[PDB]
């Protein structure tokens, strides 16, 4: 159950910066 | 952390905040990896330049925190050292070689919406998500410039080249090291800094969403210079170790 | 400027 986030990869809620990691694995 | 933004509630439940007993002070970051384990940076630990040399009895691990210098009552949860285990080779003398030390907890924590482990990277994780450019999160209750913040803070920053790693300090740098943080004249900035030590270095796998902790805080010369870069332990690389200490002792 | 932690942490 690692890295799974209780308040948000679990409820389906981003963090307001996650994106910019993403965005940058191209 | 510096150029860094505060950190929202429950945003990194891996988080752990070193605490020296007396005086009572932050020592350093840390980050949860089980219920019953927390990895850090062994300079946190021991660096006899500065005799630092803390043993179990002298250190308390607090879980689930977010502001930094409060008592979380019913949301964060302190916790005692059973044993510390550090690098047999850890290169203090010279350059932070291998700086990385585990530490079992005396009792199993539980977990919560602000306690919860992250996870460690297998060979292809490692594989596919360190590379240059690539950005990962670092946080801590460290010094926002080279004062204190009043919670946790964050920043994301890109992976290195290890050229450019290399020619940026005097430091021989190792393949248990990688460096992160913005170029000069790439316009942002950010750094981690005193008191961010031993904290989490992590990137969100975009192959099944979890996150995985690749780094540890190391070190740097001087925070968030231009020209100059902070240097992390490289977890993979150390993985082997980490194992063995777990299955041989609970 | 750490608020005080129960001391039966501290024990
Ligand atoms: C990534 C990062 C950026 C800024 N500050 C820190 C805080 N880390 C430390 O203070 C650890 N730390 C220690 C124990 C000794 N010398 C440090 N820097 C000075 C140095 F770069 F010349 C150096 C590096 C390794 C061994 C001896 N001298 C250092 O950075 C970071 F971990």
């Amino acid at each position: 159950d690692c890295g799974l986030r209780p308040l948000f990869e679990k409820k389906s809620l981003e963090d307001k910066t996650e994106r910019e990691l993403l965005e940058s694995y191209i | 952390i510096v150029e860094g933004s505060d950190a929202e509630i429950g945003m990194s439940p891996w988080q752990v905040m070193l605490f020296r007993k007396s005086p009572q002070e932050l020592l350093c970051g840390a980050s949860l990896i089980s219920d019953r384990w927390v990895l850090t940076a062994a300079h946190c630990l021991l660096y006899p330049p500065w005799d630092k040399n803390f043993t179990e009895n002298d250190l308390l691990v607090r879980i689930g925190k977010h502001s930094r210098t409060r008592y979380e009552r019913n949301i964060e949860k302190i916790s005692m050292l059973e044993k510390i285990y550090i690098h047999p080779r850890y290169n203090w003398r010279e350059n932070l070689d291998r700086d990385i030390a585990l530490m079992k907890l005396k009792k199993p924590v539980a977990f919560s919406d602000y306690i919860h482990p992250v996870c460690l990277p297998d060979r292809e994780t490692a594989a596919s998500l360190l590379q240059a450019g690539y950005k990962g999160r670092v946080t801590g209750w460290g010094n926002l410039k080279e004062g204190q913040p009043s919670v946790l803070q964050v920043v994301n920053l890109p992976i290195v080249e290890r050229p450019v790693c290399k020619d940026s300090t005097r430091i021989r740098i190792t393949d248990n090291m990688f460096c992160a943080g913005y170029k000069p004249d790439e316009g942002k900035r950010g750094d981690a800094c005193e008191g961010d030590s031993g904290g989490p270095f992590v990137m969100k796998s975009p192959f099944n969403n979890r996150w995985y902790q690749m780094g540890i805080v190391s070190w740097g010369e001087g925070c968030d210079r231009d020209g100059k870069y902070g240097f992390y332990t490289h977890v993979f690389r150390l993985k082997k170790w980490i194992q063995k200490v777990i299955d041989q002792f609970g | 400027d750490f608020e005080e932690i129960p001391e039966e942490y501290l024990q």
